[PDB]
């Protein structure tokens, strides 16, 4: 179930937010138009080792 | 502003690389430079770690202890050796309150020197991790190891300079640690032990550190280091061998200022425990504040060590004051020392009397 949850999020993340009737218009408009973290991760890995 | 003061101090060849790189004159007052740096260059520290240059684990633990205490970490800053590893570890820790690194590397060694913010990318080159870099040159490119004298003078002045914080009789510890078997390191050790500076060395893997650790006359020294330093013995002439014997005899004269840590022990946090024991031995040797039991208790308590502390003073049995740690226990509660207030309660104090209304309100 948790896994399945992700999918829906991803789907609704792909379409962002848009009401259905404005969603159709937005789809038509789109069709017309169409480092430090790594260092911290390394330090955490050293701590884990 | 600062450039004018720097130029006037020498009475130039100074530039900021970007922490702060400065060139100093040998015939200068270390006290004045230290005072100026404290006033403007950086803040003040209670503790200053002195570096004289499994092992990586010990060095990392020492770095963590220094960062937690906020102590300054003096080092040579040489690119080749443990200095680069220490700089990398310091950078990694700072990536994750503030750690400050000091490099003592004479300008003569550097082969790429330029006179606002000069940029260098890459002999005797050095690591750029260290925030502050002081280079003491004799005025010629003769590659002399004369910066050690200025380093020792600055350390002696800093020890003389009283610091109210961190107790220790209003003094600074100036902990000294060496792991490399160099003749210059031996001379620095002799000079430091001549002073009140305490030096602690772990057995680890050192050309001379192992010899001194095992040690703790000419024939005795000849037997020692025979296998530890074969190349050094072969290269060193007779005069050098006699000088080695003299330096080591002078160093071994004082056992209070010399601390030996065995590499076989697998105890946790031993890096700080050894330093604490050495500092306590030096403080006991001082004999000025040793009369005041509370004073030594403050320094002992501020550090991790508690087991030896209990025997040293908490054992006592001569005459314990009824008030006992009237403020020491209060500081322990404020300091939040775990498994240490337990001893205050074991010896015992009036909990109601100890926790006065004013004291409770202040807490």
């Amino acid at each position: 179930w948790k896994f399945q949850r992700y999918f829906l999020v991803q789907e609704y993340c792909n379409r962002l937010n848009i009401p259905f009737p404005f969603v159709v218009f937005a789809y038509f408009y789109m069709v017309v138009k169409k480092n430090e973290t790594l260092a911290w991760e390394g330090v955490m890995k050293e701590n884990y080792l | 502003d600062l450039v004018n003061f720097i130029q006037a101090n020498f009475k130039d060849a100074f530039g900021d690389i970007q922490g702060k790189y400065l060139r100093l004159s040998c015939d200068t007052d270390s006290e004045t430079l230290y005072e100026l740096l404290t006033q403007h260059w950086h803040l003040k520290t209670p503790n200053l770690v002195i570096s004289v240059t499994r092992m990586r684990k010990i060095f990392s633990r020492l770095i963590y202890i220094a960062q937690s205490k906020g102590a300054w970490i003096l080092t040579g800053g040489t690119h080749y050796g443990l200095m680069k590893y220490i700089g990398e570890v310091v950078r990694d820790n700072t990536i994750s309150e503030n750690i400050v690194a000091i490099g003592i590397a004479a300008w003569g060694m550097v082969s790429n020197r330029d006179t606002f913010s000069a940029q260098y990318i890459m002999l005797y080159i050095l690591d750029n991790n260290h925030t502050h870099l002081l280079l003491v040159d004799n005025g010629c490119h003769g590659h002399p190891t004369v910066e050690a004298k200025l380093r020792n003078q600055l350390e002696k002045y800093i020890s003389e300079r009283t610091s109210q914080d961190s107790n220790y009789g209003g003094k600074i510890p100036i902990v000294c640690f060496a792991q490399g078997g160099g003749r210059e390191t031996l001379k620095a050790i002799n000079t430091s032990v001549k002073s009140k500076i305490p030096c602690v060395v772990v057995e680890g893997s050192g050309q001379i550190a192992d010899v001194i650790a095992s040690l703790v006359t000419s024939s005795m020294v000849k037997e020692k280091l025979v296998r530890f330093l074969p190349r050094t013995v072969s290269r060193l002439p007779e005069e050098e061998i006699e000088s080695w014997i003299k330096w080591l005899k002078e160093i071994l004269e004082s056992s209070h200022l010399l601390t030996v840590i065995k590499m076989e022990e697998a105890g946790d946090e031993i890096v700080s425990n050894a330093i604490s024991y050495a500092l306590y031995k030096a403080f006991s040797t001082n004999e000025q504040d040793k009369d005041n039991w509370n004073g030594q208790l403050k320094l002992l308590l501020e550090w991790n060590q508690l087991d030896l502390a209990s025997d040293e003073i908490f054992t006592n049995d001569r005459r314990w004051e009824s008030a006992d740690l009237q403020e020491v226990m209060f500081t322990a509660l404020i300091k939040d020392r775990p498994k240490f207030v337990r001893l205050f309660l074991e010896n015992g104090l009036n909990l109601q009397k100890f926790l006065t209304n004013e004291v409770l309100t202040e807490l």
